[PDB]
C-alpha cells in the first residue's frame, strides 16, 4: 500500500 | 559562561559519562590540550579520568569518563562550550545520491540489498542489557531494496550504532557522524542523505552535530519517534534544519503503536507510510516481513529524497524541504488523533515522489 | 509473519 501511496506503484 | 546538561528522562541518562563540547573554532591540538589539562587537574584531586574520544570536524571536543564530582572543575576549562551527560538513543532512481545508515547491523547478502549496501567498518555500540539484524536490514531495503525499495537505484553506506536490542548512545551516534563528515572529506562523491532511524531524550549536543551537519550541506532525515508525543522534546527529532518524519497508515491515521505512537508537533516536517511496510527480514536470504514505526516512515522520505536529488543534484537544503512539501499529499490526514492543540502546528503533509 | 520468497507475499496479500 505504501509504494501505491509514494507514488511509484 | 558554560553550562551542563543531562538528559531528562531520567531511566535513558548514562552517567559516568560525558560529552565535553568546546567553543566553535577551537581545533584538535586545543581540544586535546583542553582533555589533558582536566585529566592533570583531576589527578591532583585523586580522581582517575580516561579521554575514551576527541572530536574534530563537526564538533570540537571530547567523550570522558570520569566521576561527576569533576563538572564544576571541568566547567572552568578554557574553550568549554557546554557539557552534556551521555545517553541512550533506541531504534523506532538514486544513483548520483549516497544514503548514510546509522542503525543495527544489517545483513548486507540479503538479495533485496545485495551489492547495493557497503558496511562501512564503523561500530560503536553499548553492551547489551537473525534478531541483531532486523530493524537495519528492513530499513535498508525500504530505501534501496529491489522488490519493496522506494529508491531502487540508491547505494547505501551503513555504520552501526545501535546494538543487538536496538540501543545505542548519543555519544555513540556523534562518533558516527563524524565518522560520515570525515569519510566524505577524504573522498568526496555527490549528494549525500544521512538516515538516522532513531530517538532519545532531546540532546543539545545532537541537535548541534546534526545542525552542523546540514549546514555543511549533508541531508539529515530522522524518525520523529514513536511516543504519542511532542517530537520537540526528542532527539534527533527536534534538530530544526534535519528532516523529521511521522508515520501514517494506509487509512491515512497516525500510527498506532500499542499505546503509543508516532510522534507529532511544530518539529514534524511531514508524515510518510510507517505501518504495514513490507521489506526485508534478515531472517533468510530471499525473506520479507512486515514492521512499523516512523524509523521505516523516515527511510520512505530518504528514499523519496535520494530520487529527488539524483533528478536535481544542485537542491540546497531547504530547495528539497519545498519539494518534499510541494509533493506530499495534503490535509489527507485524520487531524482528530492529535491532541487538539497539536492539529494546527502538526503539518497535513503525507510525502510522495514527483510523477 | 515471515515470507520466505516475494511470491509468497504477493499471494498472500
Ligand atoms: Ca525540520
Amino acid at each position: 500500500w505504501n509504494l501505491v501511496r509514494i507514488g511509484l506503484l | 559562561t558554560a553550562t551542563f546538561h543531562r538528559c531528562a528522562k531520567d531511566p535513558w541518562r548514562l552517567p559516568g559519562t560525558y560529552v565535553v563540547v568546546l567553543k566553535e573554532e577551537t581545533h584538535l591540538s586545543q581540544s586535546e590540550r583542553t582533555a589533558r589539562r582536566l585529566q592533570a587537574q583531576a589527578a591532583r584531586r585523586g580522581y582517575l579520568t580516561k579521554i575514551l574520544h576527541v572530536f574534530h570536524g563537526l564538533l570540537p571536543g571530547f567523550l570522558v569518563k570520569m566521576s561527576g564530582d569533576l563538572l564544576e572543575l571541568a566547567l572552568k576549562l578554557p574553550h568549554v562550550d557546554y557539557i552534556e551527560e551521555d545517553s541512550s538513543v533506541f531504534a523506532q532512481g538514486g544513483s548520483l545520491v549516497e544514503v548514510y545508515l546509522l542503525d543495527t547491523s544489517i545483513q548486507s547478502d540479503h538479495r533485496e540489498i545485495e551489492g547495493r549496501v557497503m558496511v562501512t567498518d564503523f561500530e560503536n555500540v553499548p553492551e547489551e542489557d537473525s534478531k541483531c539484524d532486523s530493524h537495519g536490514t528492513h530499513l535498508a531495503g525500504v530505501v534501496s531494496g529491489r522488490d519493496a525499495g522506494v529508491a531502487k537505484g540508491a547505494s547505501m553506506r551503513s555504520l552501526r550504532v545501535l546494538n543487538c536490542q536496538g540501543k545505542g548512545t548519543v555519544s555513540g551516534t556523534l562518533i558516527g557522524l563524524e565518522f560520515i563528515r570525515k569519510s566524505q572529506l577524504v573522498q568526496p562523491v555527490g549528494p549525500l542523505v544521512v538516515l538516522l532511524p532513531l530517538a532519545g531524550g532531546y540532546s543539545r549536543v545532537l541537535n548541534a552535530a546534526c545542525q552542523r551537519l546540514a549546514r555543511a550541506g549533508v541531508v539529515l532525515v530522522t524518525a520523529a519517534g514513536n511516543f504519542r508525543d511532542d517530537a520537540c522534546l526528542y532527539s534527533p527529532a527536534s534538530a530544526p534544519e534535519v528532516i523529521t518524519v511521522g508515520a501514517t497508515n494506509a487509512q491515512d491515521q497516525p500510527v498506532t503503536l500499542g499505546t503509543l505512537g508516532t510522534n507529532f508537533g511544530r518539529c514534524v516536517d511531514l508524515f510518510a507510510p510507517g505501518e504495514d511496510i513490507i521489506g526485508a527480514s534478515s531472517d533468510c536470504s530471499t525473506c520479507f516481513v512486515s514492521q512499523s514505526g516512523t524509523s521505516q516512515a523516515a527511510a520512505h522520505v530518504a528514499g523519496i529524497a535520494a530520487m529527488m536529488l539524483s533528478a536535481e543534484p544542485e537542491l540546497t537544503l531547504a530547495e528539497l524541504r519545498q519539494r518534499l512539501i510541494h509533493f506530499s499529499a495534503k490535509d489527507v490526514i485524520n487531524e482528530a488523533w492529535f491532541p487538539e492543540d497539536q492539529r494546527v502546528l502538526t503539518p497535513n503533509l503525507v510525502a510522495a515522489l514527483p510523477p | 509473519t515471515v515470507f520466505t520468497s516475494w511470491e509468497e507475499y504477493l499471494d498472500w496479500v
